[PDB]
Parts: C-alpha cells; sequence; structure tokens
RNA sequence: GCUCGCCGGAAGACCAAGGGUUCCUGUCCAACGUUAAUCGGGGCAGGGUGAGUCGACCCCUAAGGCGAGGCCGAAAGGCGUAGUCGAUGGGAAACAGGUUAAUAUUCCUGUACUUGGUGUUACUGCGAAGGGGGGACGGAGAAGGCUAUGUUGGCCGGGCGACGGUUGUCCCGGUUUAAGCGUGUAGGCUGGUUUUCCAGGCAAAUCCGGAAAAUCAAGGCUGAGGCGUGAUGACGAGGCACUACGGUGCUGAAGCAACAAAUGCCCUGCUUCCAGGAAAAGCCUCUAAGCAUCAGGUAACAUCAAAUCGUACCCCAAACCGACACAGGUGGUCAGGUAGAGAAUACCAAGGCGCUUGAGAGAACUCGGGUGAAGGAACUAGGCAAAAUGGUGCCGUAACUUCGGGAGAAGGCACGCUGAUAUGUAGGUGAGGUCCCUCGCGGAUGGAGCUGAAAUCAGUCGAAGAUACCAGCUGGCUGCAACUGUUUAUUAAAAACACAGCACUGUGCAAACACGAAAGUGGACGUAUACGGUGUGACGCCUGCCCGGUGCCGGAAGGUUAAU
RNA sequence: AGGACCGAACCGACUAAUGUUGAAAAAUUAGCGGAUGACUUGUGGCUGGGGGUGAAAGGCCAAUCAAACCGGGAGAUAGCU
C-alpha cells in the first residue's frame, strides 16, 4: 500500500535544504545546532 | 587561451583499456585522462601543441568514482574528465 | 428566453435554462481582457476567510468601462457578450475615433444602436451623464458614488435606481435594495435598467450547476460536532441554541452596520 | 542441448520519478541468498556512460516565493512597490543503417538541418524596455480523407514429406527502406489591391483600429497523406569460404499490387452548447531617443562557432516506496495473429518466464475444486454460501407514472455445417479503355479485379450449434431517502453528510463577514437578480393555534446607574 | 442532449471465505458500485497545532489526533502500586 515516505528531491531540497535554513533566524539556529553538536552532515547535499 | 602554463596543465594521463585500443586501430582516436575543468577547446589546444598533431576534433565524458564501504564506515574514488580525442588523419604518435 | 428541459434523466428534469440568442458567439474581445485568478476562498495568509468557494469553471476577466468619460464622441453598440464575472451581460462598444470598449448592457440595447456620455448627451438608454443634469424621476444604472470613481450602485442583471429628488448638490436615490441614500449630483449615472432579468429564473436543477460556479457544499452546523460550531451535536436530531454564527454571534436578526462615517448619506434604512 | 508448461493491453518493450555502479568481464564462496550452490543484484579487481540539432543549462512567464526603498509592528518580525526567482506550460535545428563484453539520434557510414560571428559581393532605411499583431487556448459530438498496421494474391528463395495421400488450386519463409529536399493533394479559413482622411493605440508610426472612395474578382493564408527524390545506397532469406565452434569474413534473390484499416494524423479543424474556457518571451510588423557617404537592414557564397552538465543499469520492479530477493503501492508511451462488439476473454507471435528447499507417501482433519440417487430451503438470525440466469435478431410485454419512464418487464421463437438462388448475393472499393479540359495529385464515362455481411429454400451430424472462455436470475407487498454524489484510510456506505428547491436574517460597498495587535488581504476586480450566516431538503397537496417563558428587534416618560 | 443506460481501463470498497507468530502493521480469492463527471490522475504551490483543512466521521494533518512531532521547564506532581 502507498506508504508515508514518497521521494523528491527538489522538494526536499526546498523544505530542507541548506539555504532554507540561511533563510530565516530559526532556520539559522538549526544549522548552529547542529554545528554545536559537530554534526557531520548539516543538511543533506548533492 | 595560453595559458601555456595552462596548457601544460591540462592534460594528465594516457588511459589504457581494450576500448581505448581499439579507438586507436579502429578510428584514429587517443584517449587521455584530463583536467576536471579542462574544455574541448583547452584540450584540442593542449593536444596540438604538446603531441604535435593536428586534431579532428575532441570528445568528454565525467566519469564518477566508484565506492568502496569496508564495515560501517565508507569511501569515494573521485571524479576524472575522459577525454576522447580524434586525431585528424595526419596519424602518427 | 427561459426553457425547460425534459427529464430524459433526473437532476435535469428540474432544470430551467436562460438562452439569449442575440448574444455573441465564441471568445469575446481579445485587447479588453486579463488574467483573473480564482482564490479558493482564500487571503494572503492562505487561510480560507470566505467559506465555500473553489472549483468550477476557469475565467478570463473583461475590462469594463465603469466610469464611462468619452464625452462627445458618439459610439455604437457592436454586439451583445456573454461575461462569466457578473450576472449582466455587456455591449462591444466602438467609439468614433476608432477606440473600443466594454459596458453593462442595459435593458433594450441592440447591435447599431447609438450611446453617448458627456453632460449633454441625450437622454436615452445607455446615455451617461452627470446627476444634476438628468430628470428627476428617471430609472438609473451603474451609478456613480463619488465623482470621477465609477460605477457602484445598480450593477447587478435586472437592477436600477431611480432618482427620487434632487435638491441640495445631493440627489437621493431610490437604492434596489429599498434603502434611499443621498450621493452628490455630479455621480455620474446611466439611463436605463441594467440588462437581462430573466436571469433570476434559472434553477440550476442540481447539483454539479452550483459546482462549476465555483461553489462548493455548506454544512449545516447542526450536523457538525460542538468543538467545530456552536449549533452543538444533539444525539439524534437536538437543536436549543439561540442560531448563531459559527463564531458565536447571532444570526436571525441582529444589525450588523456600522459606519457614522457614512451615516449622513442615508435616508431611509431598507425594509 | 532436446522436450514440456506459463504470461503475452504482459509476467513484453521504452521513458519519467526514485535509486546511485546494481551495468560488462575476470576471479572467489566465508558472511549475504529462507536449501546446495561451482550461480548471484554477494566479495575483490579491472573495464564501461563520447551530442550544435536527446535532455538540462538558457530565453519566457503560472500558481507561489523573495523583495532596494517603503507601509506596519515591544524586539524578533509581518505585508508589500520597482524588481527578482520559480515548470508541471511557451521558446532554433538529425535522421536511417552499422558497430562494442558493456554507449550510442552522442562513435562510424550515408544523407541533413539550425542559428550567430567574420568576410566578399549586390541590394536597401536602420533603429526599443515602447505600440500592433501573433504566441493564445473550454466541453461535447459528427464523419470524411489518410497513415501506422494487417490479410490475400503476385513475385523470389527453398521444399516433395518417419504413416494412407501430397509436382499442385500443394508446403515454408521473405517481400523492409528514415529524416531531408521537391510537388501544394483530400480538405479548413478568408474576398482582394489602391488612394484619401481621422478626437483611438500614454511620445511616434508607413502598423493596428475608424471613416471614405476607386477598382479586379481571383487573391492570399492553412494543410494529412500520396508521388517523386533521398536510395548508384542501406536492409534482406540464403549461400560460399574460413573457424578457438563463441563466431568472423565475403556475397546476396524478390523487394509489387489489391483489399482491409485505428483510439494515430488532417483536426489549435468542422459543427455545436454553456459552465464562456493561462501568462510572457521567441517571432512578424510599427515607429521614438538615435544614426544618416557610417552603422545597420535583406540575399547569395564562403568561412568559423555552437561552450558546460546529464547519458551505465533497474522502472508497474529482486535495484523505487514498503525493516525482507516481501502475493502490496508507483505517472507516462508502444498495441502483432485467430475468434470477438471490444484495450473483455480464450488460444498464439515477438519477447519474457516456470516464481531459490526439494524426494516420496496417497491417513484424520484443514484449505481450493469436480460430480452426486431420492427429496428440494425441510438449513439458518437470515437462502450466508452454493446452484441458477447469462449473447444477437425478431415477436411480445402489467400495475403505476413526474409521460422520460416502469422495460432487457415478463414470455416466446431462431441459431452448427453443406448445397442452391449467386461456381461470392446487396453492399463497399475501384484499374484498363473512351472522351473532356483552366491538363492537374484534375473532371465526366467506364466496370475489370479485389473484398463481402445478411436472407430464404433444400440437405445433413450429435444428446446438445449463443456448444469453450465469456455472459442479467425473475416476479409480488411494504419502511426509509427524491435522484447522481459524500463519509467514519484500518470493524459502521447507512435512513448519516451533501444536494437542486424553499424560507428567514444580516449587508449602500472603505459592505456585512472572515485572517490579522498593525500594515495588508480575502468577500470581489463583485455591488442587493449581489455577498455573508442560519435552518429546511426534488416534486405533488399542504404547512393551523400560542409571544407567558427564553432569545432577538423597536421604543421611550419615568426609576436605578460609571469615570468624572 | 444527459451528475443517462450496460461494460474494461481507471476510481471505489457492498458480501463471503482464506489469512490472523500473515505473502501483507488492512491484503488475497470469488462475487460488488462508479466509470463524460460534484469524474479521475502526474508535477509544483499554499494553509501549521487551540492552529489548519473537513459534501461533518471528532475525519484527516508522515503506520497517531477529543488537540501532531521534536527539544526544553523536567528529577511536573503521584496521600497510588
Ligand atoms: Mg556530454
Ligand atoms: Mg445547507
Ligand atoms: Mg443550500
Ligand atoms: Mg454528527
Ligand atoms: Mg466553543
Ligand atoms: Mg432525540
Ligand atoms: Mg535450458
Ligand atoms: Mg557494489
Ligand atoms: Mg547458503
Ligand atoms: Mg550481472
Ligand atoms: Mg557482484
Ligand atoms: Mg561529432
Ligand atoms: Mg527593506
Ligand atoms: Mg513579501
Ligand atoms: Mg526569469
Ligand atoms: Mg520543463
Ligand atoms: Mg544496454
Ligand atoms: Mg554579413
Ligand atoms: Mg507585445
Ligand atoms: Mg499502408
Ligand atoms: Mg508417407
Ligand atoms: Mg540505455
Ligand atoms: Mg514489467
Ligand atoms: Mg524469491
Ligand atoms: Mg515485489
Ligand atoms: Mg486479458
Ligand atoms: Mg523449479
Ligand atoms: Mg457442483
Ligand atoms: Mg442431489
Ligand atoms: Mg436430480
Ligand atoms: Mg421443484
Ligand atoms: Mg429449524
Ligand atoms: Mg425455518
Ligand atoms: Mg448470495
Ligand atoms: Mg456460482
Ligand atoms: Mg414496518
Ligand atoms: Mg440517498
Ligand atoms: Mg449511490
Ligand atoms: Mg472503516
Ligand atoms: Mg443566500
Ligand atoms: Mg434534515
Ligand atoms: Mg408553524
Ligand atoms: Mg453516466
Ligand atoms: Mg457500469
Ligand atoms: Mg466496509
Ligand atoms: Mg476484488
Ligand atoms: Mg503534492
Ligand atoms: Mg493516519
Ligand atoms: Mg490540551
Ligand atoms: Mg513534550
Ligand atoms: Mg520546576
Ligand atoms: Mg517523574
Amino acid at each position: 500500500m502507498k506508504r508515508t515516505f514518497q521521494p523528491s528531491v527538489l522538494k526536499r531540497n526546498r523544505s530542507h535544504g541548506f539555504r532554507a535554513r540561511m533563510a530565516t533566524k530559526n532556520g539559522r539556529q538549526v544549522l548552529a545546532r547542529r554545528r554545536a553538536k559537530g554534526r557531520a552532515r548539516l543538511t543533506v547535499s548533492k | 587561451m595560453i595559458r601555456e602554463e595552462r596548457l601544460l596543465k591540462v592534460l594528465r594521463a594516457p588511459h589504457v583499456s581494450e576500448k581505448a585500443s581499439t579507438a586507436m586501430e579502429k578510428s584514429n582516436t587517443i584517449v587521455l585522462k584530463v583536467a576536471k575543468d579542462a574544455t574541448k577547446a583547452e584540450i584540442k589546444a593542449a593536444v596540438q601543441k604538446l603531441f604535435e598533431v593536428e586534431v579532428e576534433v575532441v570528445n568528454t565524458l565525467v566519469v564518477k568514482g566508484k565506492v568502496k564501504r569496508h564495515g560501517q564506515r565508507i569511501g569515494r574514488r573521485s571524479d576524472w574528465k575522459k577525454a576522447y580525442v580524434t586525431l585528424k588523419e595526419g596519424q602518427n604518435l | 428566453a427561459v426553457v425547460k428541459c425534459k427529464p430524459t434523466s433526473p437532476g435535469r428534469r428540474h432544470v430551467v435554462k436562460v438562452v439569449n440568442p442575440e448574444l455573441h458567439k465564441g471568445k469575446p474581445f481579445a485587447p479588453l481582457l486579463e488574467k483573473n485568478s480564482k482564490s479558493g476562498g482564500r487571503n494572503n495568509n492562505g487561510r480560507i476567510t470566505t467559506r465555500h468557494i473553489g472549483g468550477g469553471h476557469k475565467q478570463a476577466y473583461r475590462i469594463v468601462d465603469f466610469k464611462r468619460n468619452k464625452d462627445g464622441i458618439p459610439a455604437v453598440v457592436e454586439r451583445l457578450e456573454y461575461d462569466p464575472n457578473r450576472s449582466a451581460n455587456i455591449a462591444l462598444v466602438l467609439y468614433k475615433d476608432g477606440e473600443r470598449r466594454y459596458i453593462l448592457a442595459p435593458k433594450g440595447l441592440k447591435a447599431g444602436d447609438q450611446i453617448q456620455s458627456g453632460v449633454d448627451a441625450a437622454i436615452k438608454p445607455g446615455n451617461t451623464l452627470p446627476m444634476r443634469n438628468i430628470p428627476v424621476g428617471s430609472t438609473v444604472h451603474n451609478v456613480e458614488m463619488k465623482p470621477g470613481k465609477g460605477g457602484q450602485l445598480a450593477r447587478s442583471a435586472g437592477t436600477y435606481v431611480q432618482i427620487v429628488a434632487r435638491d441640495g448638490a445631493y440627489v437621493t436615490l431610490r437604492l434596489r435594495s429599498g434603502e434611499m441614500r443621498k450621493v452628490e449630483a455630479d455621480c455620474r449615472a446611466t439611463l436605463g435598467e441594467v440588462g437581462n432579468a430573466e436571469h433570476m429564473l434559472r434553477v440550476l436543477g442540481k447539483a454539479g450547476a452550483a459546482r462549476w460556479r465555483g461553489v462548493r457544499p455548506t454544512v449545516r452546523g447542526t450536523a457538525m460536532n460542538p468543538v467545530d460550531h456552536p449549533h452543538g451535536g444533539g444525539e439524534g436530531r437536538n437543536f436549543g441554541k439561540h442560531p448563531v454564527t459559527p463564531w458565536g454571534v447571532q444570526t436571525k436578526g441582529k444589525k450588523t452596520r456600522s459606519n457614522k462615517r457614512t451615516d449622513k448619506f442615508i435616508v431611509r434604512r431598507r425594509s
């Protein structure tokens, strides 16, 4: 049956993408946290 | 364009293979690893100057490095440009 | 003309059409159109601000001469057209210096008619001119409300206003509502009734009808649950409320106007 | 390798999305594979993706997003102008064959096309972010002409039969050929050229629009397919040589016609209706600032340019979404033969498969099927489930009705094959020939050939001819809902929601109402024949009495009453 | 002509049996309804948690919803086990 994850790269990079996080205060705040944790993978990319 | 500094840095290696080798008999074409950025233009110039042979046309393609995961951690060989260069008809070196 | 359909199928049997043979066939006049985008009823926050709106047919918007400024220059009605954006029809009108415009089709207008505007124009159906120069008692539509602004009162299929007293520098209009309102006499206005008026005699006849005019269903609060609408839940058909708007304000009665700023201009509320 | 079976509007083939090397070769088998595995989408190493014209980038814009200034907001920030982004839509050009273990409209062979720079030459008013055109638009239905394709015949190559017959009215196979270029067909739309003048097209216009004349009627625009060329070629059974037996090289026949024929194309058409059916650039044209022997503009020829990124492989699935090599889910494209209305269905072709434990037994019981004496709802909460009905044509068909319906009511009869009418009918299709002419893809005449239902009469086989697959059970009384629709994704599809119709009530537009501390926005580019809210639910006949209570509306002299 | 009739695709989900440590965290098989419309479907957009959307079931909002998920207040409080 149709499951909830139907992938789409455009929609991905748009809602959770790097620049989408850079767009807004609280999105940039996310990036900070992930950098504080020292995350290997800030966002998902090419 | 020359940038002979550049012309020297554009060519990296010949690239050996069954395919690369029949491509030299059957179709007077020579097959090289060239810089990632290199243009067909730049590749043409170089091959002319350095390999002193007249150049009919240049084809390029980009090769994706294979990946090789050895337990949890993974690794990736890098991507290179391949150049199928044809050699006019004055076929020498 | 108003046609009944035979019952070859239910939800058709009740259909009453309104078919006007003097209506242009096919596309409108290209250069007077523009985009128009549907809205689902939703404003610039994404929220449905007006319920029940969406789907149904795609619609191009015809620009329509609400102000009627081309004074002096006569024009002829080329043809009458259906406009999907209004209950009225319209006239494609050709001006004597080659300009074309759309106007509200008033009651009798035909192809090959002269209309005209300006303070002088003949008091005849189609002619626009300031009200100071219109005979008190005339029935008039597409009435300006401020001088120069453009048509606001009596625009809908089969409607009209009647000047019932000049005096002052204002007129006093009997609006179709029944209300009697003052408005300055330099407000332009058009002689006639606005056109087609068999309009109200349609019956739709089936559900999809209203659907393709962009009207989605209305849910009776009494069929909702109390968390949704003040008209509760029941337990098999209960009411027991004093009937209200979904936001807990009273229908069936409560006056909701409030302006003061424009209070001056109203001489009799409707009834 | 020979056989057997299965799918074949798919279980075949190609995309998109998504995966990210799974593709090909060598090699290995621990672990992974529900078994063994020498095999693998497993391990390891190597190889593999070639573009001016396929796609993306690019130009253009939709919804929507961002948004110098700005408007608003305790701060954060919200809205928004010019602008700037955003395909799911618009915008230049390439095809057939060949080839690799693995790419190919990308490499090769053959044959093309696009649009820019340069140059030469001849000829000319050129010139935007502007104007105009154009791009540019819905649904339904109708039928004609085509093609893709197929059948038969002819033609060519090959065949003479494991068992009675098979040199013929016999058998088998093939009979294929692109873009491009030329011709302007079936057919669609529209009358043309000239001159003059003008309150319109933010300035200007030779353009569009408008007004006048004059004049010739044939003028232009669009346009499937056919034919011709492309093709001296490609492809083509099969031969002949070589062969590591995998293959490779060489060579190479016929390559037509008739008929049938889409859902593809003419068709962005035609007709028609109501719900009245994107934008912008490219493109054509018009001029403004301008530049005027310049630059430009059009054309021929030559010449250079056309970068960068993607291209392997899976694709309705073992490679994607489902924890799995999971009976599930996933958009688009292609449509062969016989029977058939058919994209159903049964059997086949091309192609793909037999589903990654098997070997035997022939107990109970369970799952899934077949048949069943006599009885036939006696079962059971209930005919649950079974069994039954099932096509086409003609005949025939009740109450009742809103005159459409009820209706496929019901219920009958016919049905295969062979012969005859007619060695193949009616119909369709249409060549030679004859004549005509604005001679063309033309018209009239002509009926050869081809194809071809149906009917009656007669005969005949079986138990049975709609013989399989396929494919309504029918009727009577009554509750509820008018009806099609909607709903509890996953125990409720209903009498529940909706609905057309009716009523009440708000609303004069800076509308009421709604999202918003606000700016701003929906309602609406609407304007009371409109918009909101509430209840009722087609339609027929109707809808009585009560205002004390509680809500609401109006009112006001008094009384009571806040800050102050 | 028609929210017209019959019937595949496509959309649905009326009945039964099977399955119930399933082939499957809702399906298989036989029957079933709609199938030119209030039809169906791809791609992108918009609405955000006392909020959305709802032909109204308290349905749906990532295997869930009479107030989503994540992190924080946080060692909430637990006269209860
Ligand atoms: Mg490339
Ligand atoms: Mg209602
Ligand atoms: Mg209603
Ligand atoms: Mg309820
Ligand atoms: Mg409440
Ligand atoms: Mg009750
Ligand atoms: Mg085998
Ligand atoms: Mg791997
Ligand atoms: Mg094993
Ligand atoms: Mg493999
Ligand atoms: Mg492997
Ligand atoms: Mg090339
Ligand atoms: Mg700013
Ligand atoms: Mg903004
Ligand atoms: Mg852009
Ligand atoms: Mg695109
Ligand atoms: Mg391949
Ligand atoms: Mg030039
Ligand atoms: Mg333009
Ligand atoms: Mg053909
Ligand atoms: Mg024999
Ligand atoms: Mg491929
Ligand atoms: Mg498949
Ligand atoms: Mg398996
Ligand atoms: Mg599977
Ligand atoms: Mg089938
Ligand atoms: Mg097996
Ligand atoms: Mg039986
Ligand atoms: Mg029996
Ligand atoms: Mg019996
Ligand atoms: Mg009996
Ligand atoms: Mg009993
Ligand atoms: Mg009994
Ligand atoms: Mg039953
Ligand atoms: Mg049965
Ligand atoms: Mg009863
Ligand atoms: Mg019902
Ligand atoms: Mg129904
Ligand atoms: Mg349920
Ligand atoms: Mg209303
Ligand atoms: Mg009711
Ligand atoms: Mg009453
Ligand atoms: Mg129907
Ligand atoms: Mg049906
Ligand atoms: Mg159910
Ligand atoms: Mg089923
Ligand atoms: Mg979506
Ligand atoms: Mg859920
Ligand atoms: Mg709560
Ligand atoms: Mg929490
Ligand atoms: Mg605390
Ligand atoms: Mg605790």
